[PDB]
DNA sequence: ATACTGTGGACCAGAACCCTGATAAATGCAACGCTCATAGCGGGCAGACG
């Protein structure tokens, strides 16, 4: 290809190389793959790609696009990265640059979605218009496609229509503005929305480059802050504090759209599991809502300061 | 072209027992001190020291190229060469019949007659065709360029009016194809005969079948002795065609011409004659000798090769404020800046001396190895933690790797040297004294003290008396110098 | 294929003030300036006259390819080609986002296959057009290699990834048929460009009507500045229905997608045209311009004159030897220098060093034979008798 | 037209000087789609990087194949050379060509 | 290795005058083909002093030239040769004019003449053998020596016809069945000068297809063997199951006449026989065990194992070698062996091997123990269920074979070849051990050659030992200048 | 072609003078194939060996050869000669040949 | 101050998966086949005289 382009501020790759064909008149779905990369084999996949390196030779002659740039700043690899571990997170990367695929949702042993759950094409009512009037195009970006939230952190809730990755494997697709954008009355949980929004400065922030704490150090880290202001009894999980600040900050609503429940009852509950030693990789979300539950006024960053130094 | 006439020699085997062909090669008797004599260096003496310093940053550059010490490996590939390369001729008899003529006798004579038992096994090829798989920056091509240089190409017969050409060497390039190894195997038997068969065998209308048909005619011809195929790394896969299917050309390769054929690769090219390597078969053949880089211990102690190598190439160095023993400390850390890979720890010693000529003060530390090791090895930086890893992968993966265009930025260093102005002070010492041959006393006692007494003293005796030679100067410098 | 990075001027003009393509350019150029660097001729040297006569023999052969000299209309030509070359530019923005849409509605087009398909009505273009016609033999090829030869073909920006391509040209197939000008416009972009565009576009068989769009999305996919048609009378000889389907699809392209066109042809092509834009006229050069002899022609002449190679000549130059160039040539640019370098020619391999009337007119009548029937009508200059044959003045 | 743009493509690989066209009789009339088309293209074939060509034809070929001036002045682009038999009397004087050839 | 035939009469009155048969080596009693195929190395007698590489690579080659027959061999080599020579009277070639024949034996029989006639004989089926024993016990060398004897390509000259005698198939690791159809072209393909792989090896044809393809082209030449080694790639891999791995087994009946030879190990066994219509085809000519020799028969030793290890013992090439051998080193190998054949001949390499590069030479119990417990570690389990010799036991672990010895040895000759040599003025500067030392000699080269220069700078230290390198020069000068 | 080319090896390395190919009509056409590509065969078959050939053939192998045998141009080859029965009268009387022979 | 009970960390084991090979069916695509327009041609009709 001679004129590969750009990617915009803050997007994927997916949709840059959705208007890598759109820009040329290439409607056959297999000739695109067939440029682009060259092999009819290769998949589509949002959030976590892989093969590239080839799609930073196109852009080689620009200096400034590099292998670490595209995977640090445009795709959803900085969620992942600073809190599984700081030799996987060194790892990934080599694992990712080369023709490798099915090694990369394995290694990162948190992508067993199964069945796509909120793998539908999803965007925002209001965003669009900035983008038209701003740019004159319309493209995927990375505030909407939280791996859990439904929701874009600065307003609303995004617009599901009915389609899927799954519905074809090898094909790039485009937002098109003819195709309808319709709005819809919004119906928001304002504490997802507030999550949404302290979630979101993580996504970019320079520091998250290379600090990812340890297990034991999680460990450590963990049991101190719950010995700070009396969330331990001695040697004993006090099993009420937790639960009622959790309760007050967040409604049982917003876990059974988080698909996050709960269990009292019964002994196994994910709760427990967080302050029990660490030995498995544990999603963003749990750190987050355990964040915002034990202390409120602290920022992503120097939570993880905090969490790191000592 | 050193077309000596046949003088036979008689060897004691009975295999090579009068055979025209084998005879003309040089005797083995002593061989085992000719291989160990492929050792060469430079000649250095104390006088170059005291030169300007291009002359001593020319004499520097110098040295990759004729300097080479033998290792435990090249004796044994030394050793097999010289087996494969004679026992390649017992087929091929010419004043007896060929090979079918006997086995056509053997039949006849088991049918009927009291000859009981008679076995077809043949010969395989005529010896194994080895693959000398190894790391890229471990010298395999200057190897075999020396220790196959010592046979003579071609050996012009007399009676006989046929060409016993000894060696030969095919040589791939980037982005090559199937059909050109074909090609360029023709094209190179011009340069070491002179004729002009690819006016008449090399037109492009022909198939890939062809070109084998007519090379086994030419190489039955002609008595051929190998056939070194050289940089398989550099072919690729898709443009040739399927990648599966070169396992299948290289064989009909070796079927088909007869001749000991030798071919040379890296870890990437293993995968595609992995499926006959993994086989015990007999038939598959394709020995492998693997090439590994120095290891620094042995038996929990340092190995005598990673000692006797380092020695030696520290004894090149004609720096002005060079001790004589070398620190242990550099000793341990230049190993794991190269991982022992041959190629780089010569060129990091190379780029040390240029870097410390102008970066100033004449001697060697770990840092200025690492500087230099972040300078110019950018490009093996992931090859050489590859290495570390241990992991046969990550090896595998990124072979192949080598550094770009060292001898441009050698002019360079050399231009950057050219130009400085301010002086050593041991600069000044030797230009304001009369360096002439007096030059050596000094040089050889300047460390004891300071030499402001030195350059008056060395004077008065010399002046004293103007004819002594340097062995009675010795102890007269010395008396003075005491007093 | 000279690929150039991009370093941005200033321009003085509002309407030129933000964007990079129309900012990469070389300046425009006062006619007084103009005029000059148009100009080249010769080395020559006197080293050269005392010389073999093999080695002059080459030198003076070496006259026409080596020889241009402006005349009148090519000032007017080169500003009018900047002017509609600048023009076509300022509708194709990239930093205030005009390309964006101007690219994205070419996807619709080939996806429906009509190319009245709009998604964005903001979207405006500014082009412009024009047709070339003159006499054959009147060297309007060289002038539009010589005009069109100070702006770069291939200028590379940065911070975009945009290679753009400053002017392409084309020559229309014999038949005419309404495939293969489009198969030599991934010909010709393929070539100045050293990419693969024909096996892509070219070899899958689509209809003529999704050939048509690519053309028109592919040369927004760059950002081209002209296309020129040389050689437009084989248009003629089509098939039916396709002498007025590229003479909307060349108004199509210029309207609505917005990619400069000029047409260059014979008079003999007019008719296609009238059979129903600025038109310019070129004819042969005469001397009679009004009651007095012009003045270009005795420029020219002297100019060409002073280009002799042999060893005995007259420097000096006689009214006579002017009136009979005029009278054996009639003025069209391609005789002139083919005459007199034959001329010359035989004077030197002859013996006689020097030219004059007699060997001109034998050299004519000698050499020159299939070329004078047509020139018989130009010389009588009888308005019935020179209105037959083609590619004479209409 | 595919023909004549990818004869280019080989001219140029190989550097191609002259290239002799001969026999030019055979195409004055036959079925080759019309005087003018074929005409077309003998003028057409200047895309053809360089190489210039050379023709060769009977006099036949002169009057019906060169009837138009854009043509016209492609054939003779460099003077047209015409032959005639040898002629006995110069100017009542005996040529000595003629009396050189027939004795040799 | 077109062999041009030349015919001999047989005394077998079924081989009358058929071709195929008449053109093959002719019959031999058992002894005599038992005893023709052992071979040993030169062993020239003064080739005892040498360099340390040479003597390396000739015991780095004993492992391929050692062959010893044993009881077993007979037997092998006579059902080879009744399978070889049993499955041609079915096809021969030479045939009279039958048309005239079987018209009238048919008009004799429709006239009323005659009562009965046989018109057509069809075959019906093919001889099968299995050979199955532990792994390392020599099934594949004692059939590559076996097989040598029989020319492989028989051309006739008064026919158009090539004889394909015997014909080797192994089955790769994956097991798959298109992987062994396919071998089957591309090892026939090698043994004449054909294409047959891209003829009919297509990807277009399915399994049954290329199964049926098979008859034509092993009736189109004429073959009289085809061995498929290694069938313990095809117990429970991915070939569709055991039940599938069966019936393509039992499929293979309809491949004409052609008697197939099975050989696997132990567990195979239990895998491949399981159903009463499979075993039978599997031990269609014998089912011979085989099983490594031991060192007593019946209260006594056996004998082949003393000859085995005693023509073995002299093959060493040793500087001082004890000739006679000791009884305790035969125990010893009996210890550590256990009896299979491959390891007892790879101990003694690998002893010989260590031997040279230790310098000991020679060959003793201990430098025996110590190779056994540094090298063959994977092996220990089967040795140590042979040592119980309960029948489960040792069939649960008779599948398990040594890795990376070829690199091991390579490894080894690289640290034999390592070793070097001392001259004495170089091992003068092994002589300093002092750093001061060294560095004195450093210095003082160029004046005083080293053969001199060494003493007075060694006595130099013996007699004052505290004092410094500048103050040491002029009593070393003082030395040297007289 | 592996045939064609081992051939002019062989060719080449043996001092070769003549060599006579007979009785061209008795190749079946069927699987052959197109005369086209048997006479492309006898021109590539002329060139590579590089020694001169002759060959021998009824008129109807005239057939196959017309269309390299109405070309006259240079480097084709295959000049013709035309075996006749005897003939009788020759410039109006009976030839001597054939009245020679009868007595004889 | 030691038996009783929670408990956290370490630990068996069935299960969803999921990867791969063997086989049938849909299918895109160079491979001829067809159509269209164009230029010369030999049996048939008007003609015409002794
Ligand atoms: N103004 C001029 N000054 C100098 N030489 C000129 C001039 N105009 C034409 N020529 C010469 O005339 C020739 C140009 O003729 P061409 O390049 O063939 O253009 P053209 O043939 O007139 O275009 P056509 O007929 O429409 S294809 C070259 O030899 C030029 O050197
Ligand atoms: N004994 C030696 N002394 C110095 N340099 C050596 C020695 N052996 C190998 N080399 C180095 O190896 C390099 C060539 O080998 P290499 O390039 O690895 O072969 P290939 O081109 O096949 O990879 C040379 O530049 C040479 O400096
Ligand atoms: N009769 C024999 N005498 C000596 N060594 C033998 C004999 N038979 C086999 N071997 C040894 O066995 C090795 C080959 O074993 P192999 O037959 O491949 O085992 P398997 O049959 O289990 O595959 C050879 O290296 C050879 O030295
Ligand atoms: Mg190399
Ligand atoms: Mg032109
Ligand atoms: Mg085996
Ligand atoms: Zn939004």
């Amino acid at each position: 290809m001679r004129n590969f382009p750009v990617p915009y501020s803050n997007e994927l790759i997916y949709s840059t190389i959705a208007r890598a064909g759109v820009y040329q008149g290439i409607v056959s779905p297999k000739q695109l793959l067939d440029e682009v990369y060259g092999n009819r084999k290769v998949v589509a996949t949002l959030g976590l790609p892989s093969h590239l390196g080839v799609i930073a030779r196109h852009l080689h002659q620009t200096g400034r696009y590099a292998v670490q740039q595209l995977i640090y700043e445009h795709t959803l690899f900085p969620l992942y990265a600073p809190f599984v571990g700081k030799e996987r997170r060194d790892e990934a990367i080599r694992l990712m640059e080369y023709q490798a695929q099915g090694a990369v949702h394995l290694m990162l042993g948190v992508a067993a979605s199964r069945v796509k759950s909120d793998n539908r094409f999803r965007y925002c009512p209001d965003c669009v218009a900035l983008q038209l009037n701003r740019y004159g195009e319309a493209f995927w970006q990375r505030d909407w496609y939280l791996p859990a939230l439904p929701y874009c952190p600065k307003h609303g809730a995004l617009v599901f229509f009915d389609r899927a990755v799954d519905d074809h494997r090898h094909q790039f697709w485009a937002l098109g503005h003819t195709e309808l954008l319709s709005d819809y009355p919004k119906d928001s949980l304002s504490q997802l929305t507030a999550l949404a929004a302290y979630i979101a400065p993580l996504l970019d922030a320079p520091r998250a480059q290379e600090l990812s704490p340890s297990l034991e150090q999680w460990t450590l880290f963990y049991q101190r802050l719950a010995q700070d202001l009396g969330l331990t009894k001695s040697k004993h999980i006090r099993h009420d504090l937790v639960a009622e600040r959790v309760r007050q900050t967040f409604s049982d609503e917003a876990l059974e759209k988080l698909d996050l429940k709960l269990a009292e009852n019964k002994d196994t509950c994910w709760l427990k599991s967080i302050f029990r030693k660490h030995r498995k990789a544990f999603s963003y979300l749990q750190h987050s809502i355990v964040w915002q539950a034990l202390l409120p006024k602290l920022t992503v960053i120097e939570a993880l300061q905090q969490a790191s130094a000592l | 072209a050193t077309r000596i006439q046949a003088v036979y020699r008689d060897t004691g085997v009975e295999a090579y027992r009068d055979n025209p062909f084998i005879e003309a090669l040089p005797p083995l008797q002593e061989s085992v001190n000719s291989a160990a004599s492929l050792k060469s260096s430079l000649q250095l003496t104390s006088s170059d020291l005291q030169k300007s310093r291009v002359i001593r940053a020319h004499t520097i550059c110098r040295i990759p190229d004729d300097y080479f010490q033998p290792l435990g490996t090249h004796l044994l590939l030394s050793e097999r060469i010289s087996v494969m390369i004679r026992g390649g001729y017992v087929g091929r008899n010419p004043k007896t019949g060929d090979l079918q003529k006997h086995l056509q006798n053997g039949y006849e004579r088991v049918q009927t007659g009291e000859l009981e038992t008679f076995r077809f096994e043949e010969a395989r090829s005529t010896a194994q065709s080895l693959l000398l798989i190894g790391c890229s920056g471990s010298g395999k091509t200057t190897s075999l360029h020396r220790i196959l240089a010592t046979y003579p190409q071609v050996i012009y017969h007399r009676e006989l009016n046929v060409e016993q050409v000894v060696y030969l060497k095919i040589d791939c390039s980037h982005n090559g194809s199937l059909k050109e190894i074909c090609l360029n195997f023709f094209r190179a038997l011009d340069r070491a005969l002179g004729s002009n068969y690819e006016r008449r065998y090399g037109l492009k209308r022909h198939g890939i079948e062809t070109m084998l048909a007519l090379m086994s005619q030419i190489a039955n011809a002609h008595a051929l002795g190998l056939l070194v195929i050289d940089e398989i790394q550099h072919l690729s896969r898709s443009r040739s065609g399927g990648s599966q299917e070169m396992l299948n050309f290289f064989v009909t390769m070796v079927n088909i011409i007869g001749v000991p054929v030798m071919l040379i690769g890296t870890p990437k090219a293993r995968e595609i004659f992995e499926a006959d390597l993994r086989s015990a078969r007999r038939g598959a053949g394709f020995g492998a000798i693997f090439w590994d880089p120095i290891q620094q211990t042995q038996r929990g102690k340092p190995n005598q090769e990673w000692i006797a190598f380092t020695d030696n190439l520290w004894q090149l160095q004609l720096l002005q404020r060079k001790d004589a023993l070398l620190s242990d400390e550099v000793r341990d850390v230049w190993y794991e800046l190269s991982q022992g890979v041959m190629d780089i720890v010569v060129k990091l010693f190379v780029l040390a001396q240029l870097r410390a000529l102008a970066l100033g003060n004449e001697r060697i530390t770990a840092g200025l190895l690492r500087q230099v090791y972040q300078d110019e090895l950018k490009p093996v930086h992931p090859m050489l933690e590859a290495l570390r890893s241990g992991i046969p992968e990550r090896i595998a993966r990124y072979s192949d790797l080598v550094v770009p265009e060292i001898d441009k930025r050698l002019i360079q260093l050399q231009l950057d040297i050219a130009a400085i102005q301010e002086q050593t002070p041991e600069e000044k010492a030797l230009q304001e004294l009369d360096t002439e041959d007096q030059r050596h006393l000094y040089l050889m006692l300047k460390e004891d003290y300071d030499s402001s007494l030195l350059i008056p003293t060395i004077k008065k005796a010399f002046s004293q008396n103007p004819t002594m030679t340097r062995q009675k100067l010795l102890p007269l410098v010395l008396q003075w110098l005491m007093e």
